[PDB]
Order: structure tokens, then sequence, then C-alpha cells
């Protein structure tokens, strides 16, 4: 019942016989998932939650940064003070769910109110030792492979009137996205081994957007809701950037963030980029060319990272664009419901 | 977005005076800044009531509801500059504080364009207002009783240190041929120090 | 804790311009930078903000696509690129550090003056206004211009107005002083073009 701050531990299903890098890091750094999850509901309670000021997020930040240091080693790392050249071996890459638990003398409070916006009081509270499994999926614009909202879309913002405050959206309708790099023979041949594409069903996304647009009109009354491409920035933001199978995907989302979306299946152009801007620290990291064979990732869109157009309103239309780049917000989208 | 209103648009005071300013905003988180002549703003108070370190005790702010007030306990020569109220990405219209001076009326003078200039091919007429207070004054050029627009530009002096009186110049630019077409050229002045509008002109084609 | 901005820059209409602030004394990546511009004798206009951490910029609709904000973390420098320069783009450009979620701007740059005009260096032609009497300094470039009367002999009653830019792109100014009505020369120095002229008023 007291606000607390201490180091926590992770529990995974990491298998020691696994060469996948997340497991290697998880087997060595996490304890097995508790066999029986004990959760205690409190029948008459209230506590104030702040998803935007939570040490749990900053803790997973330090963890997900550590993972990427074992898994994805750049051939060259340029920062403001240092230059690194090293071996950049390829690795088998897959996110595995991570559970976050409280040590002895501490417990975790979980909001079970289905429509909690992440800031303020929740009339209904529970206590568990360990959080649900969260894949540390690193991405921009689109939130992938996260937990989904029970009843209705949720809008999370520290302050919506603050246009500089990122807007996390949690969906009630997962939308399947497949990004593939088609198979082709070798790097020496004439083929462009960095050409890639995604396929998202047009009707699914177009109708999901309408539901997001609907939930946003409730926080902005008497206004039109518009989705337009990114106003600019690094390539990681202006494109759906993420890592699929150890390779860095940059998927241009002009076809997704459009006011009128076609019914028919959508095809997004992507590119595998060696040269990437690091989210762990401010700097550039260069990775080796892509591996041979087919690279595919069937992922589920469960949330968004949006940024509203500021300034005087031209047409009484509030424009939201895709954004990201601070992976802590990705973690908040999951750990919003927990506090210690 | 945010609706912001600041009044008064202008204000005058003397050392030791009590100066109050107000701005209103539907949205929260207002902040106040001091902008002196030709210099970037200086943060004075954030959140409307909280004062930033390094700012004198003369300054204090209180706000009730949708109204935010900026009050100076004892004005000093330094404080005579434009004050803005902000919230988020929006800045207020602004209020400019000028030292209090007994009201004065503009001496009006008009100078026709020089002959040497006419040879050049450009005609320039000047109208001057001198040592007038307060600053608010309106000039409008009339050519043959036809009020002209889009051909008049003007500049203004800063308050004189002793006189405490501003000055204003308006220049009308016309092609040489066009100047010839009209006979009369008049400069009309509106000012709070003038009981009725003043007009000074030269009714000479030459 | 300071931001230091570029110097006065002049560019022809329809061209592109660059301004740069250099951060120092604070962790560059933790504070948004908001950009503002104000034309002469006018209020502040919002250019946009940039997130130094993630590079994300946001702009107002009015300037959409004409203006772009960028960051350089190795230098700790912020850049403001404005293109398709119109006449109204003339003015002073400020950069400020957003200190807190309150959105207070505590640390400001000292402003970057931008001037839009068809490039030329020029010496002021002089025309005099007979009577009050004065000197008319027209079509000169760039600032400043210094005007005194009777080689400094006449100190009182003289008004040299602020220079104002004109449609052509050349500054134009006038200076004159009150004289005894009963009573019956200017010192114009324009340093940039080796032009010093004293004109007689008749
Ligand atoms: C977001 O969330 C989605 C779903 O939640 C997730 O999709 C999952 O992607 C993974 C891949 O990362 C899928 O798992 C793979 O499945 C393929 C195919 O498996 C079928 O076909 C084979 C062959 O017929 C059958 O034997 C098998 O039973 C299945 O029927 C497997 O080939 C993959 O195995 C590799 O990875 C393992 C480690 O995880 C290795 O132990 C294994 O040896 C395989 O590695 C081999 O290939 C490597 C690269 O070629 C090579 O380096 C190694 O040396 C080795 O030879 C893998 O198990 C999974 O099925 C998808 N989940 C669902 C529900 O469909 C996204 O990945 C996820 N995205 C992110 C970013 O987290
Ligand atoms: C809390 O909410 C869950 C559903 O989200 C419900 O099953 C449970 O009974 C609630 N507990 C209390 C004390 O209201
Ligand atoms: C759930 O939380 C929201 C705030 O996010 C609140 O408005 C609502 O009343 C809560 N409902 C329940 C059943 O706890
Ligand atoms: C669209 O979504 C529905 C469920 O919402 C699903 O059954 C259908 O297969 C999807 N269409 C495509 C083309 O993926
Ligand atoms: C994104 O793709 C669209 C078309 O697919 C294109 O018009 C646009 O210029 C692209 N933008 C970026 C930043 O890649
Ligand atoms: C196709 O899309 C349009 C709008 O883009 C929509 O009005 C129409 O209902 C859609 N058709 C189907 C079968 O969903
Ligand atoms: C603010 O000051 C004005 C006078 O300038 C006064 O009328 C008003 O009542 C004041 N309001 C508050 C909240 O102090």
């Amino acid at each position: 019942w007291k606000e607390a701050k201490t180091t926590l531990f992770c529990a995974s299903d990491a298998k020691a016989y696994e060469k996948e890098c997340h497991n290697v890091w998880a087997t060595h750094a996490c304890v097995p998932t508790d066999p029986n999850p004990q959760e205690v509901v409190l029948e008459q309670v209230t506590e104030n939650f702040n998803m935007w000021k939570n040490d749990m997020v900053d803790q997973m930040q330090e963890d997900v940064i550590s993972i990427w240091d074992q898994c994805l080693k750049p051939c060259v790392k340029l920062t403001n003070t240092s230059t690194l050249t090293q071996a950049c071996p390829k690795v088998t890459f897959d996110p595995i769910p991570i559970h976050y638990c409280a040590p002895a003398g501490y417990a975790i409070l979980k909001c079970n109110n289905k429509t909690f916006n992440g800031k303020g009081p929740c009339n209904n509270v529970s206590t568990v030792q360990c959080t649900h499994g969260i894949k540390p999926v690193v991405s921009t614009q689109l939130l992938l492979n996260g937990s989904l909202a029970e009843e209705e879309i949720v809008i999370r913002s520290k302050n919506l009137r603050d246009n500089a405050k990122i807007i996390i959206v949690q969906l009630q309708k997962s939308v399947e996205i497949v990004c593939t790099r088609p198979n082709n023979g070798g790097s020496g041949s004439g083929g462009d081994i960095r050409q890639a594409y995604c396929q998202i069903s047009g009707r699914n996304w177009s109708e999901a957007v309408n539901q997001v647009k609907k939930k946003l009109k409730e926080h902005f009354p008497h206004k039109n809701i518009s989705f337009q491409s990114s106003s600019g920035g690094d390539l990681e933001i202006t494109t759906h950037s993420f890592n699929c199978g150890g390779e860095f995907f940059y998927c241009n989302t002009s076809g997704l963030f459009q006011d009128t979306i076609s019914n028919a299946t959508i095809m997004l152009p992507c590119r595998i980029k060696q040269i990437i801007n690091m989210w762990q620290e401010v700097g550039k990291a260069i990775y080796a060319p892509p591996i041979k064979g087919q690279i595919t990732c069937k992922s589920d869109i469960t949330g968004l990272l949006l940024l509203r157009d500021g300034g005087d309103t031209t047409d009484n239309t509030e424009i939201f664009r895709p954004s990201g780049g601070d992976m802590r917000d990705n973690w908040r989208s999951e750990l919003y419901k927990y506090k210690v | 977005d945010i609706q912001m209103t600041q009044s008064p648009s202008s204000l005058s005071a003397s050392v030791g005076d009590k100066v109050t300013i107000t701005c209103q905003t539907s949205a929260g988180y207002l902040n106040w800044y001091q902008q002196r002549r030709g210099r970037a703003p200086k943060l004075l108070m954030y959140d409307g009531s909280r004062l930033v370190t390094g700012v004198p005790s003369r300054f204090s702010g209180r706000r009730w509801g949708t109204q935010y007030n900026l009050t100076i306990g004892s004005l000093q020569p330094e404080d005579i500059a434009t004050y803005y109220c902000q919230v988020y990405e929006f800045f207020g219209p602004g209020t400019r504080l000028d030292l209090k001076r007994t009201v004065a009326a503009p001496s009006v003078f008009i100078f026709p364009p020089s002959d040497e200039q006419l040879k050049s091919g450009t005609a320039s007429v000047v109208c001057l207002l001198n040592n007038f207070y307060p600053r608010e004054a309106k000039v409008q050029w009339k050519v043959d009783n036809a009020l002209q627009s889009g051909n008049s530009q003007e500049s203004v002096t800063e308050q004189d240190s002793k006189d405490s009186t501003y000055s204003l110049s308006s220049t009308l630019t016309l092609s040489k041929a066009d100047y010839e077409k009209h006979k009369v050229y008049a400069c009309e002045v509106t000012h709070q120090g003038l009981s009725s509008p003043v007009t000074k002109s030269f009714n000479r084609g030459e | 804790v300071q931001l230091v901005q570029s110097g006065t820059a002049v560019k022809r209409p329809g061209a592109s311009v660059r301004v740069s602030c250099q951060a120092s004394g604070y962790t560059f990546t933790d504070y948004f930078i908001y950009w503002w511009r104000q034309a002469p004798g006018q209020g502040l206009e919002w250019l946009g903000w940039i997130n130094p951490l993630t590079s994300q910029p946001s702009y107002p609709s009015r300037f959409q696509g004409r203006l772009t904000l960028t960051r350089d973390t190795f230098d700790e420098m912020l850049y403001m690129d404005l293109r398709g320069l119109r006449s109204d783009d003339t003015g002073i450009y400020f950069c400020a550090r957003r200190h807190s979620d309150y959105c207070d701007f505590d640390i400001w740059g000292s402003g970057t003056q931008i001037i839009v005009s068809s490039a030329s260096t020029k010496g002021p032609s002089v025309f005099p206004l007979a009577p009050a009497l004065g000197c008319l300094v027209k079509d000169y470039f760039p600032e400043p211009v210094t005007v005194s009367w009777n080689s400094g002999a006449l100190t009182s009653g003289v008004h040299t107005f602020p220079a104002v830019l004109q449609s052509s792109g050349l500054y134009s100014l006038s200076s004159v002083v009150t004289v005894p009505s009963s009573s019956l020369i200017c010192n114009v120095n324009h340093k940039p073009s080796n032009t010093k002229v004293d004109k007689r008023v008749e």
C-alpha cells in the first residue's frame, strides 16, 4: 500500500537447450515462470496509477537494451565520443515473453478495470507477484505482439492538450500484418537482397482505423479526425521500423495512415537497412547484409503510437500522425496497468 | 486548441506604480515572459503562479479560473518592455508597457519629393508626426480625395529618454507619371491628443 | 546552459536558408527545442518543435512542407531549414529550450535575423525634405546607416528614424530635426559601401 522502488527480477520460459538469443539471455538472467499465478483481488480499494512515471518501464528499458547487446552486435558503432569496430555475427532472433516480478518484501498492483487510461485512480485493484508475459518487441508507429484491450479501444496520453505528448493507442481488434523478404539466390547474383514488402488486409485496418478515429472523437468533441503520414524525422519514425529475425525492417506506411483506405489487400514497400539510428543510445550502428532465404514475420497490430498536429486549426480537423522512437513508450503500453 | 486574450493591448506607468496585466486561456499551463527591446524573452513565472529562481520579489502572480494576472509591486526603469503570456505552442498577442507622460499632440509636417529624386523616376512624399504621446496614432494618405492603400510605409521611434515622446514617419511611393495625374496630396492624422482629426497637405502638382 | 544561434543571413526570394543553435551546458537529448520567429514590431509566431532524442519534428499547418527541423547530436546543434523564401519570411528567428511539462521556456537563443531580398550592396542616394527639415536616405544596403547633423554640432531636436525594408528589397530611411522657426547639414555615413555624403537642405 506504499509507493515503492526496488530492483525486480524476470521470469521466463527460457529453455537452456535453445540457441535463440533471447532464451540464452533469459535462461542466464531470469528464473522460471512461477507454476501457479497467485492473484488476490481487493473487494473495496483505490490507488492512483501513473503509467508515464514508472520505474518498471525504465527497468525493462535497461533489460531490453542489454538483450540487444548480446544478440545484435553492430559491425561498427558510432556515438558522440566513441568509435567501435568489432565482429558482427548473425543470430537467430525471436521475442519471448518476459514476466516481471517483485522481490521479497514487495508486491505488484494491477488495475483490472477494463477501460483504465493509465493515469489517476482505479476503483478496482489486484495484487500478483509476476506480470503477464511481455514480448520486448522493438518497433515504431505500430505496436506488435502486445496484450489487447478487453472491452474497447483505450487512448493513453499524459496530456492530450499537449501536442508534444505521445499518444499510445490500445486496440480491441488485432490486425494481422505480414512482412516478408522474398527468397532469392545469394548476395553475389543480380538480385536486390534488401527489397521487402508487407501485406495488411485493407478492410481490417481501414475499419480498425475508423474505430480508433471514433474513440479519439470522444476526447476531441466537435472535430474531424485525420490520419496522415509522418511529418518527418529519422527513417525509423517515418516508417514502420522493427526487427524481424535479426534483420532491420523499414516499412513505409503511407498506405496505412490515409484518411480513405481501400478495401482490397494492401502492400507496403520495405527495405532492410544496415545503417540504423540506435534507440538504446544516441548514435548510429551498421549491421552486416541480410541473410539468404525467405524472411517473414506474421505479427498482430495491437496498438499505435500517434502524434497530433499542433498550432491553430485550419479546418477544425485534428490530424494525428505516426510516431515513435522512444522504446520506453513501447514498454509503457504494456506495463501501464502495473505499479510497485 | 487554445484561445488566448490579452488586455490591455497597451499600458503606461511610472516608477513605483502598480502594474497589472491579464490574459485568459481556455487551456491550462500559462507562463509569463519579459521581452525587452531587441532581445529574446526572459522566463519570469511558470504555471502562472510559480516564480523562477533569479527573478525579483517585485514580481508575483495569481490566477483564478480562466484568468491569469501578472502583477508588479514596484515598477523600475528596467521593467518597461513588452510582456507576453504563453501556453504550450501559443503565445499571447502581447502588451507593451511605456513610461507615463503627460498626453501630447503630434506636430504634423509634410515634405514634398525633391526635384532631383523626380528625375530618378520615383516619387516619395513624407509626413512627420513629432513628440506625440501616447504611441497609438493613425495616418492615411489621400490623393485627390482618394484614400490610398498599399503604397504607404511607416516607421516609429522608441520613447525618447527625456522627452518621452515618440515620432512617426510615413512615406508614400508613386511612379513619376502617377504623381503628375493627381493635383493634391494630403496626410490625415488621428490621435487622442487631437480633439478633431488633423490634415496637413500641399495642394501643388509641383 | 545556453543556446547560440547563427548570424544574420540574407537570401534572395524563392531561395533556401539555414539557421543553427548550438546547445551547451546541459544534456542535449532531454529537452525539446521550440522554434519561434517574430517580424519587426510584432508578436511571436510558432515555427515548430523537435525532439532531440528521437528526431521527431512537429510543424504548424501554415508552414507544412516549407519548413523542416533537424538535429545533430554529435555537434549538439539544432538546425532550421526554411525554403521557398517569401517576402514575409523577413524577421528574427528564436530557438528556446522547453524545460518541463509545464512548457516553460527558460533558455533562449539571442535570435537570428533573416532578410529576404534580391541580393545587392548599395549606397544610399540622398533626397532632402525642405520645410522641420530633414534628409531622406533611400535605396541602401545593408544596415546600418549613421546620420548626424552639422558634423555633430546639432545634437538636439534631431530624429533619425528606424530603417524599414521596402518592396524592392532595399532599406529606406529619413532623418530630420526641428529648427528654430525664426532660424534660417546632414552627416550620412554608410560604412559597407564607402559612401559618406553630406547633403544640403534648402
Ligand atoms: C510476433 O508474434 C508472432 C506470433 O506470435 C511471431 O510469429 C512466430 O515467428 C516464429 C519465428 O520467429 C515462428 O517460429 C518459427 O517456425 C518456423 C517454422 O516452423 C514450422 O515449420 C517447421 C518445418 O516444417 C516445423 O518443424 C515446425 O514444427 C513448424 O511446423 C521454424 O522453422 C522456426 O524454427 C527456427 O527458430 C528456432 C528458435 O526459435 C530454432 O530452434 C529452430 O532451429 C529454427 O531455427 C533454424 O533456422 C534459423 C534461421 O533459418 C537458423 O539460424 C537456425 O540455425 C535454425 O536452423 C521457428 O520456430 C512462429 O511459428 C511464429 N508464431 C506463430 C504463432 O505463427 C513473430 O515472430 C513475432 N515477432 C517478433 C518480432 O517477436
Ligand atoms: C475487478 O475487475 C474484474 C474484471 O476486470 C472483476 O472480475 C473483479 O471482480 C473486479 N474486482 C472488484 C473488487 O471490483
Ligand atoms: C475505469 O477507469 C476509468 C478511468 O480510466 C474511470 O473513468 C472508470 O469509472 C473506471 N471504471 C471502473 C469500473 O473501474
Ligand atoms: C479481416 O478480419 C476478419 C476478422 O476481423 C478476418 O476473419 C478476415 O480474414 C480478415 N481479412 C483478411 C483479408 O485478412
Ligand atoms: C512512402 O511511400 C509512398 C508511396 O508508397 C511515397 O509516396 C512516399 O514518398 C514515401 N515516403 C517515405 C518517407 O518513404
Ligand atoms: C469499400 O470502401 C469504401 C470506402 O473506401 C466503403 O464505402 C465500402 O463500403 C467498401 N466496400 C466494402 C464491401 O466493404
Ligand atoms: C486581475 O486584474 C484585473 C485588473 O487588471 C481585475 O479586474 C481582476 O479581478 C483580477 N483577477 C484576478 C483573478 O486577480
